[PDB]
């Protein structure tokens, strides 16, 4: 016994046509007088476009007139003015409408593409339903003689015809008389003939309009709206607020174009009300509803057919469609240029003083009020508008344990905003850990974050325990580390290890931390010698805990003193006794996945700290001297243009092919520069000479340029080539290559000419970068718009089936193997082993026990893996099907939001793709997910057959090969163009290559296979990514790949509409109950399809969704039509809507409310 | 063919959507806002199908088609307009006849001039309507006499009528008295519409024995009482009814009694008015269907200027088929002037005020124009900038009035201006909201509501309630010394002593003393 009649909890929203007393519903009044504001009170007329009686009062609480004024009369209307004294934000949410004479045709359901109110009524568009509305060709409204129902008649075939017969057949012209078309439409009766008609005898010469208008028609009947609504009679008026005319500064008001378009509509039906009272003029009065209907579409929707102008301003007015058709802004929110803080840790930030306390501004008066010091809030503010000392220790208990979340411009993935625990600091920049300073992309060129203040409760605890800095350890797109040191600190670890023979050296043992005292106290040098200590190591098996092992190993000064950093556990020691270069990270990432978050967390501050502090007593330069360039330069460069010098001879002389001599004197000066190259780094890498006991020996050159190279720390073999070695061959605008390389370097003066060569490869490197990188975000977006809507969910389901994962192997040809590509992976089903048992069923392959697929030797190398690519899910995912891979090192918890973390992995890296049988680069990302058919597709056998031509050119043709085997025959088309690779008489399988060319992933998935498919976009979608040298998750390109599969087609006869193509979301949740509902007859079996993202995306289930990216509208009208309602289970239209998001933090709340509305 | 062939072989598909390429290969006149939207929506989005659902559907102007129609000319010369206009007051004398020959016109005027002598020469309509009054009783005395059976009785009518086609009576007149008898026809054939009714299909009379029984008296009972005893099968129905019948014909004895006029002749009289009606409007219609050029020819001079075309072309119509009713072709003046006249004053009576979004008198928007007419010269008589005080100085209004008349001027501007720039900026998304209150002030006044109200805590009742009522808090309506004197027995002075020394407690605590500021 509910049936609350108040503004409660909504669980969908519906759209639909609107009848006459619908908007009579709204209407709080009628609009009937052009006038807006008085032109000297500046006081709301009377039944203008600001009415105060229709809409709402100016001032809070008092009236027009001023018979009342404070609250004592609310309820009650005044005498003199009937003006309801409530609030002025009434003023904001009244309606009202303005009653036209003649009926109007709304501009959306006239010509939006389909003709709504054309194909409803079967009637062409700008053509028949222009000329027959527009006064100028009448038309019939159904007849029982000699005219049909809708045909289109002349002045003088309307005269002819009413002669012959005529006050038995009277059909109208214009707006009233398609009304009368449409209210005269039966969709029932008609629902039923053209469902007989259209199935009689017609093979598929017919049906496709056939299905399509039955549908519609069954569709719009079903909707509940009556096409009579389709043209209005009654105009309804935004609210005043939403249209205003505030005067700005000094007079000069400010007002909306709807003001305009609401005061030529009223204009134009007021002279048409008139001129239906006066004297009657046919052109006179059809014109003016010529133009009644201009003034109308004008206001709804511009567009469209000139653009009504006006207004002064030679730009068109902003209808209302214009309005809604296609960043904000938040409070306790501020930003500022960024700074280094290496004393931080890596869960803080440094938050300015000044800053911080504008910002915790009512935190602070809370506070203030609550312990005392301020009387009253006022005193609060007063206090700290006087900054008075004491204010900032209170400052310093309310952002004590209070998350404050930064964020940098381009956020391409999630790591883009990261919580901080805000830290004090006297200034007016804001610091940053360097640690996390990777994960922004961002550097100290002057680059300003963002900070935004978790006021919630739980939103400060969303900020702890998920967006918080601590809990990103790993990155989401590949399980390696993130926040992992960067160049300062490598180069110091770097120079931690780099064993150095003698010099202050010697084996003078001891034990660890003693190790210290010795290197501060001098005497022995640092990078010695090796030198030999005891070393207390720790190590757990089986039953876990702790196990010591006491030895004495030969490592260095460096490596026994930064061994005190490494935590309890680890393999200690040997993880030292390497350097710093890529291991620097490795040791991070293995010290994560044996201990756990903390003592990693620790870890990585302890070696940041030592990092710095070494790399600060190192001092390494970087001095002219630094970049020795090789003797043998001049040597090469001679050697090489005498070679090219010689070719050059040959070329006059005829003998070699002077039009490709270009190329091969190209490889020239390319081999030269790789001798430069190589000599350069052959040089630069060892030297050296030292003098060990008895002298001479090598090890490595200590010159400063190559310690930064040979430990990350920016420093690439390509950038040292063009300091010490030269700048090879360079680029020229036509896209060839220039045959004299720019043989100087720059520790070397460089030529006016070579420069004005290096310019244009500068110049185009800075404009590809704008352009991909614009381009990698416009990717991301489809991205997202196709994949932000499925989650984690149920669990974990059954079924056992998923793709065969191997390790790609371009080794066919080239040797290159890559088996990491299985790990935190569920397991299908024990796959096997050479003998019996080992791996469980749905056993997550672990990082250690992926450690133990190499004890089973490298003959195992295939297993069958649960992926989001299958799994039976209906609207989700599996939990166990999907993985593990985030910055937590377990499964993906529950109700998770696995879409726009997958797309934004994917199109992270997109900054770092080079726009070009090789496309290559983000282009071919894009036409991969597109799947998008190649310029050159190959053709594949349908079903197996034996091979034979199907007459030589006989058509049109063109080859026919017909592969006839078993029963029933099939005719290929072979356009001549392009050869064969199948002989005639041979057989071939289901699905062989008979083109030897591209293949086109729609062939792959239509009969190859899903699995095929999928394999196929997966593993060429990586192999750009390879190139590229990015790696990124194979789960999530199977994520996106998931729902690119989305729907279907069904081919034979069930409860559904045969040639319909719909999701196996709707598919398989209906074909399972069929089979033990009534029979399993009354179904039929459907046939997966490939779409692009683009087109993948264009299909939704909430029109709201829709309405946000795709053409407005379209959507918005089309979902108008038929009675269509939101409810509600999207992420982006429960996001506009502004409340819980279905995923994360909530799905809780939309699970019960979700079960909550089963009640009804 | 051609387009869908093009079309469709071409667009396979165009790769980066070629747009400008087919639109040159499309016929009719070009350069159109239009046509565009229906080829951005077929390309893309819906593709393949939506490429077979474009010819299905492919298989203009506002004034371009208005101009249409009014090339439809049948223009006319001074025979046609006299002719035309001779048609009008010929239907106009009809229809004025018509009214002649209703008596109870000629009576209700009499009526109302009783009421206007009871409260233009008051002598000279003490005149005339002496003179109609006279002819009236003369000729009702000639009715009942029945001297002259209607035949010299019908002249002193017709003279009568003639007396009252003496008088020039009012518009509304005219027109109230016309509608008092088509409402009064209106009941006639009312009561008319419910014995037919009645009797053919209630009582299953056919209506050829309907016609041919009620057409005779239709008043008498003579013909219903006749019809019921003719004995048929569709008499005995007529029993069912004879009350009804009875009472339709009761009340048009009543009419006829109202009008005083024979039931077999009201509708002679009233379909001769209708016949005068439907000829002088159709004259008139042809009038102004063919005057038509002359609005656009001279509406064309008043283009831009806060009002389109159309609008203007419009207000001219009107201006015109108000010109064609006040005229007459026993003029020497033409029509081609007078309605000039006409169409100029309704169009710039139109101009005036629904133009801008702000109202504005005629006398404002004159002396808004003769401002800047005057002003387009002191600027070009000179060499310099007209300042205000010289530009007001050469006016009669003194200087502050042309200020003020400045602050009128403009739409003004609109809120969808761009300004700079950004993406995208909007004039009206600078507009700060003032009318809200901020949060911290929202804050400050409810933790002023409980300051107050723990204020009135550390006092009596009979100084809290004193304090709250007189400066009336927490009770809406605020009472005065004597209604707070009033309800506490001592009055006046007494209770102003408390209100006083309740302000004397308040001079240590320090919350109200801060929330003050
Ligand atoms: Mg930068
Ligand atoms: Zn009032
Ligand atoms: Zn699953």
């Amino acid at each position: 016994l509910k049936a609350q009649t108040k503004t409660e909890e909504f669980d969908a929203i519906k759209i639909a046509l609107a009848s006459p007393d619908m908007i009579r519903s709204w209407s709080f009044g009628e609009v009937k007088k052009p006038e807006t504001i008085n032109y000297r009170t500046f006081k709301p007329e009377r039944d203008g476009l600001f009415c105060a009686r229709i809409f709402g009062p100016v001032k809070d609480y008092e009236c027009l007139c001023g018979k009342y004024k404070r609250l004592k009369h609310r309820g009650v209307i005044c005498e003199k003015c009937g003006v309801e004294v409530t609030q002025t934000k009434v003023r904001r949410e009244r309606m009202g409408h303005i009653e036209l004479a003649s009926p109007t045709a709304h501009i959306w359901f006239l010509k939006s593409l389909p003709s709504r109110i054309g194909l409803l009524l079967d009637m062409p568009l700008r053509d028949i339903e222009r000329v027959l509305y527009f006064e100028s060709y009448v038309v019939i409204e159904g007849g029982m003689t000699n005219l049909e129902r809708q045909q289109i008649l002349t002045e003088e075939q309307y005269l002819d015809a009413l002669e012959e017969f005529g006050d038995e057949f009277d059909a109208k012209m214009g707006a009233e008389a398609i009304q009368a078309l449409l209210k005269s439409m039966d969709l029932e009766q008609e629902c039923e003939q053209l469902r007989e008609e259209l199935n009689e005898t017609n093979s598929e010469t017919k049906r496709k309009k056939l299905t399509k208008r039955i549908k519609l028609l069954e569709a719009f009947v079903q909707s509940g709206n009556k096409p009579e609504w389709m043209i209005l009679t009654v105009l309804p008026v935004l609210p005043p607020d939403l249209r205003p005319l505030v005067p700005l500064d000094g007079g000069r008001f400010a007002t909306s174009d709807l003001n305009d378009l609401y005061r030529r509509v009223i204009n134009r039906n007021n002279r048409l009300k008139r001129l239906l009272d006066l004297a009657a003029p046919d052109i006179i009065v059809r014109n003016e509803k010529r133009m009644l209907q201009e003034a109308v579409d004008a206001l709804l929707d511009n567009g469209r057919r000139g653009r009504a102008i006006t207004g002064s301003n030679k730009r068109p007015l902003k209808s209302l469609a214009d309005m809604i058709k296609g960043g904000k802004r938040v409070d306790y929110s501020g930003r500022s240029v960024i700074t280094v803080g290496p004393y931080l840790r890596l869960h803080q930030c440094g938050l300015p003083k000044k800053m911080a306390l504008e910002l915790f501004k009512p935190f602070i008066y809370g506070k203030l009020e609550l312990r005392g010091l301020a009387t009253t809030i006022k005193a609060a503010k007063k206090m700290v508008e006087r900054e008075e000392a004491v204010v900032w220790d209170i400052l310093d208990e309310v952002i004590r344990e209070h998350p404050v979340l930064l964020n940098r411009a381009p956020t391409l993935h999630r790591l883009g905003i990261q919580a901080f625990e805000p830290v004090l600091i006297e200034g007016k920049a804001i610091q940053l850990h360097p640690l996390v300073c990777a994960a922004y992309n961002a550097d100290f060129d002057g680059d300003q974050m963002a900070v935004h203040v978790p006021l919630t409760l739980e939103a400060q605890l969303e900020a702890r325990a998920l967006m918080m800095s601590t809990n990103n350890i790993l990155s989401p797109a590949n399980g390696e580390p993130i926040i992992v040191p960067s160049q300062d600190v490598v180069l110091g670890l770097y120079y931690m290890t780099r064993d150095c023979v003698n010099a202050k050296g010697e084996g003078m043992v001891l034990t660890g931390p003693k190790e210290a005292e010795r290197l501060y106290r001098s005497g022995l040098a640092s990078l010695h010698a090796r030198v030999k200590v005891r070393i207390t190591e720790y190590e757990k098996d089986a039953n876990g805990e702790l196990v010591a092992k006491t030895s004495l190993k030969d490592t260095t000064v460096g490596r026994a003193i930064l061994w005190m950093i490494v935590p309890k556990g680890l393999p200690y020691s040997i993880v030292n006794q390497a350097l710093g270069k890529k291991a620097i990270s490795k040791m991070l990432n293995t010290c994560y996945r044996i201990l756990g978050l903390k003592p990693t967390v620790i870890f990585a501050d302890q070696i940041m700290y030592t990092g710095f502090a070494y790399a600060a007593r190192s001092g390494a330069s970087v001095g002219i001297d630094d970049m020795v360039i090789p003797e043998k330069k001049h040597e090469i460069i001679s050697e090489a243009e005498a070679e090219v010098a010689e070719i050059q001879e040959q070329f006059q002389s005829g003998l070699v092919t002077a039009g490709e001599r270009y190329n091969k004197v190209i490889d020239i000066w390319a081999a030269a520069n790789d001798r430069v190259s190589k000599a350069m780094m052959d040089n630069l890498q060892t030297e050296t000479v030292i003098n060990r006991d008895g002298q001479e020996e090598k090890q490595v050159s200590f010159n400063s340029i190559y310690m930064m190279a040979d430990s990350g720390a920016r420093g690439s073999a390509a950038q040292i080539r063009q300091l010490a070695g030269m700048r090879g061959l360079m680029a020229k605008p036509d896209g060839s290559i220039i045959e004299t390389p720019i043989t100087a370097n720059f520790r070397e003066g460089l030529n006016v000419l070579q420069y004005f060569i290096s310019t244009h490869g500068a110049r185009k490197g800075l404009a590809d970068t704008a352009l991909k990188t614009a381009n990698s975000g416009y990717l991301t977006r489809r991205l997202v718009d196709v994949a932000q809507d499925l989650v984690v969910t149920e669990d974990d389901c059954g079924t056992h089936e998923g793709i065969m994962m191997t390790p790609v192997i371009e080794g066919g040809d080239v040797k290159e193997p890559l088996r990491d590509r299985v790990l935190g992976r569920v397991t299908a089903e024990d796959v096997l082993k050479p003998g019996t048992a080992d791996i469980l069923v749905p056993r997550n392959t672990l990082l250690h026990e992926q450690w133990c697929d190499l004890l089973e030797e490298n003959s195992v190398d295939a297993v069958k893996v649960r992926s989001v690519v299958s799994c039976d899910t209906d609207f989700g995912v599996c939990a166990h099907c999907y993985g593990r891979d985030l910055a937590r090192g377990h499964i993906i918890n529950k109700g998770e939001a696995i879409g726009v973390i997958a797309a934004q992995s994917i199109g992270e890296p997109g900054t770092q793709l080079t726009m070009r049988d090789i496309t290559g680069g983000l282009p071919r990302v894009a036409d991969l997910f597109e799947a998008r058919r190649p310029k050159e597709p190959a053709i594949l056998a349908e079903i197996s057959g034996i091979v034979s031509f199907g007459k030589e050119t006989k058509g049109k043709r063109r080859l026919v090969i017909t592969p006839v085997d078993g029963s029933d025959p099939y005719e290929e088309m072979i356009p001549k163009w392009r050869q064969l690779n199948v002989f005639e008489g041979e057989r071939v399988e289901r699905g062989d290559v008979i083109s030897d060319g591209p293949e086109a992933p729609h062939d792959i998935l239509r009969l190859r296979g899903v699995h095929a498919v999928t394999r196929y976009i997966v593993n060429e979608v990586q192999d750009v990514y390879r190139l590229q040298g990015v790696k990124i998750n194979d789960k999530h390109i199977e994520v996106i790949v998931r729902q690119m599969l989305r729907k279907a087609t069904i081919v034979n006869a069930g409860s559904s509409d045969f040639l319909e193509g719909e999701q196996v979301e709707y598919s398989r949740v209906k074909i399972a109950n069929r089979e033990l509902e009534a029979n399993g007859k009354v179904g039929a079996t459907y046939s997966r399809d490939l779409l692009g993202i683009t087109k993948a995306s264009l299909a939704t289930e909430s029109f709201i969704s829709a309405a946000s990216f795709q053409e407005t509208t379209r959507v918005l009208t089309e979902a108008a039509v038929a009675g269509k309602r939101d409810e509600l289970r999207g992420l982006k239209e429960n996001v506009i809507v502004g409340r819980l998001i279905p995923a994360g933090t909530g799905y809780a709340y939309h699970q019960d409310r979700m079960r909550r509305r089963a009640a009804g | 063919q051609s387009q869908l062939k093009l079309l469709v072989t071409r667009g396979k598909e165009q790769g980066y959507l070629t747009y400008a390429e087919v639109n040159d290969h499309l016929p009719e006149d070009i350069v159109d806002s239009d046509q565009i939207e229906d080829i951005i929506q077929m390309i893309n989005d819906m593709g393949i199908q939506v490429m077979e659902e474009a010819p299905d559907a492919d298989d203009t102007d506002p004034v371009r088609m208005y101009m249409r129609e009014m090339g439809t000319v049948e223009l006319l010369t001074r025979e046609g307009e006299i002719d035309i206009a001779k048609r009008i007051e010929d239907g106009i004398n009809q229809v004025q006849c018509s009214v002649a020959e209703y008596p109870e016109a000629i009576t209700y005027l009499l009526e109302q001039y009783d009421r206007v002598e009871a409260e233009i020469d008051p002598e000279l309509a003490r005149e005339k309507f002496a003179e109609l009054r006279a002819q009236y009783v003369v000729t009702r005395d000639t009715i009942k006499a029945k001297g002259r059976s209607h035949a010299t009785a019908q002249e002193e009518i017709l003279k009568l009528s003639e007396v009252f086609k003496q008088f020039r009576l009012v518009p509304k007149q005219f027109d109230y008295l016309v509608n008092s008898m088509r409402v009064m026809m209106d009941r006639v054939r009312t009561q008319e519409r419910l014995i037919m009714k009645l009797c053919v299909e209630q009582c299953k009379m056919p209506k050829k024995n309907f016609i041919t029984l009620f057409t005779g008296n239709e008043t008498s009972d003579t013909w219903f009482n006749a019809a019921i005893a003719m004995n048929k099968p569709w008499s005995e129905k007529l029993h069912d009814v004879s009350e009804e019948v009875h009472r339709a014909l009761q009340k048009l004895q009543q009419i006829e009694e109202e009008t005083g006029l024979t039931i077999e002749q009201v509708k002679d009289i009233n379909r001769r008015m209708s016949i005068g009606e439907a000829k002088a409007r159709r004259a008139k219609k042809e009038m102004v269907e063919a005057n038509l050029r002359l609005v656009i020819s001279i509406a064309k001079k008043y283009t831009n200027r806060g009002l389109q075309f159309l609008d203007l072309i419009q207000e001219g119509n009107i201006g015109l088929m108000k010109a064609v009713d006040k005229f007459e072709y026993r003029r020497g003046y033409k029509f081609s002037t007078y309605a000039t006249w006409w169409i100029r004053q309704a169009i710039t009576r139109s101009i005036a005020d629904q133009a801008r979004t702000i109202r504005i008198p005629v006398h404002m928007i004159e002396t808004i124009n003769k401002l800047n007419r005057i002003s387009r010269q002191m600027l070009q008589e000179m060499g310099r900038e007209p300042t205000p005080e010289e530009l007001a100085e050469r006016m009669l209004m003194p200087e502050d009035k042309i200020r003020k008349v400045l602050k009128i001027a403009k739409e003004p501007i609109s809120m969808e201006t761009p300004i700079g720039d950004d993406e995208d900026s909007h004039l009206g998304d600078f507009i700060e909201d003032t009318t809200l209150e901020l949060p911290l002030d929202s804050a400050t006044t409810e933790s002023l509501r409980a300051a107050t109200h723990d204020v009135l805590a550390g006092l009596t009742a009979r100084e809290a309630k004193v304090l709250r009522m007189r400066f009336g808090i927490d009770m809406n309506t605020d009472y005065t010394l004597e209604e707070v004197g009033k309800q506490f027995d001592v009055t006046r002075e007494r209770i102003r002593q408390i209100e006083a020394k309740a302000l004397r407690k308040l001079r240590h605590p320090s919350r109200s003393e801060v929330l003050r500021s």
